């Protein structure tokens, strides 16, 4: 199960 | 008898020749399971384990979702860590990462990972405790600050210790008949002669499940180390392994050696002898 | 910097003049991800060789796996042909059904 996104970069 | 997830990325950047390349890799212990290829017709997570192919249409989709928008991330990180490095734009760099979990016999919580690496050196990693990260370096540190700011941690252990143990545990269900398996090594010995002074002793293990597997030389009761050759465990391909050990041994004093392999199907380790 | 491919040229199944197998390159330990692998045949680049999706151990080193049908036979000789940034020039590995 893939991790759900982390809208964080960077 | 712990189990693990394991998820392998990789962004690799071309420059002048489009976008980066994403690749990405689901492993259940020693079995792949799936895959996602940016540099792909699909576009799409494709099943690489039978076991995975009972999960529904829904899945598919979403697991798509999850891998492609990481895959855009890592696109960006790559161009961020290169201005962070004060490296020229012409370069293909990479950036790769590893998150997934380990379980108990139970399927109890036992650790948790998530790391990236850029051109094969630590970048940033949480810690054990799941609340702090490690910077390698300076441009590992700035990122650390963003993301102490940004309550990255806090989400990923979340992720860790919740969705990552349940979907292993229905991994382990599901692919029970293949995964809780225990393939046993095969052995044999080979002798083959350098010269009419001495001679290779060669022992084998083929065919095992897991990759765990110890295999030593004995002169004479007494652990040798001093003449061994020691091949790195390789997959045969049909989802087994393979591993060798040889001695460099006189003429006649085959009868001195022992081989002794160590694995997880045997229940006592296994001794080998000339002839 | 940049880490050396470390190259294993053997087989699926134990070898029998006359069965059917499956020849195998395993690399590992590089670094950069690029790396051509090539099976050949007396010499000659083997057509429709599959490969294992691109992968890396705990110590961030990539690993694959490239294969084979093939039916060996004491008269035809069998090797991986491996190129990377860290060779001056392709690296030969000749298969020995011992070692
Ligand atoms: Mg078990």
């Amino acid at each position: 199960i893939y991790f759900s996104p982390i809208r964080v970069t960077f | 008898g712990s189990h693990s997830m394991r998820y392998f990325s990789t962004s690799v950047s071309r420059p002048g020749r489009g976008e980066p390349r994403f690749i990405a890799v689901g492993y259940v212990d020693d079995t792949q399971f799936v895959r996602f290829d940016s540099d792909a017709a699909s576009q799409r997570m494709e099943p690489r384990a039978p076991w995975i192919e009972q999960e529904g249409p829904e899945y598919w989709d979403e697991e798509t979702g999850k891998v492609k928008a990481h895959s855009q991330t890592d696109r960006e990180n790559l161009r961020i860590a290169l201005r962070y490095y004060n490296q020229s734009e012409a370069g293909s760099h990479t950036l790769q990462m590893m998150f997934g979990c380990d379980v108990g016999s139970d399927g109890r919580f036992l650790r948790g990972y998530h790391q990236y690496a850029y051109d094969g050196k630590d970048y940033i990693a949480l810690k054990e405790d799941l609340r702090s990260w490690t910077a390698a370096d300076m441009a590992a540190q700035i990122t650390k600050r963003k993301w102490e700011a940004a309550h990255v941690a806090e989400q990923q252990r979340a992720y860790l210790e919740g969705t990552c143990v349940d979907g292993l545990r229905r991994y382990l269900e599901n692919g029970k008949e293949t995964l809780q398996r225990t393939d046993p090594p095969k052995t044999h010995m080979t002798h083959h002669p350098i010269s009419d002074h001495e001679a290779t002793l060669r022992c084998w293990a083929l065919g095992f499940y897991p990759a765990e597997i110890t295999l030593t030389w004995q002169r004479d009761g007494e652990d040798q180390t001093q003449d061994t050759e020691l091949v790195e465990t390789r997959p045969a391909g049909d989802g087994t392994f393979q591993k060798w050990a040889a001695v460099v041994v006189p003429s006649g004093e085959e009868q001195r050696y022992t081989c002794h392999v160590q694995h997880e199907g045997l229940p006592k380790p296994l001794t080998l002898r000339w002839e | 910097i940049q880490r050396t491919p470390k190259i294993q040229v053997y087989s699926r199944h134990p070898a029998e003049n006359g069965k059917s197998n499956f020849l195998n390159c395993y690399v590992s330990g590089f670094h950069p991800s690029d790396i051509e692998v090539d099976l050949l045949k007396n010499g000659e680049r083997i057509e429709k060789v599959e490969h294992s999706d691109l992968s890396f151990s705990k110590d961030w080193s990539f690993y694959l796996l490239y294969y084979t049908e093939f039916t060996p036979t004491e008269k035809d000789e069998y090797a991986c042909r491996v190129n990377h940034v860290t060779l001056s020039q392709p690296k030969i590995v000749k298969w020995d059904r011992d070692m």
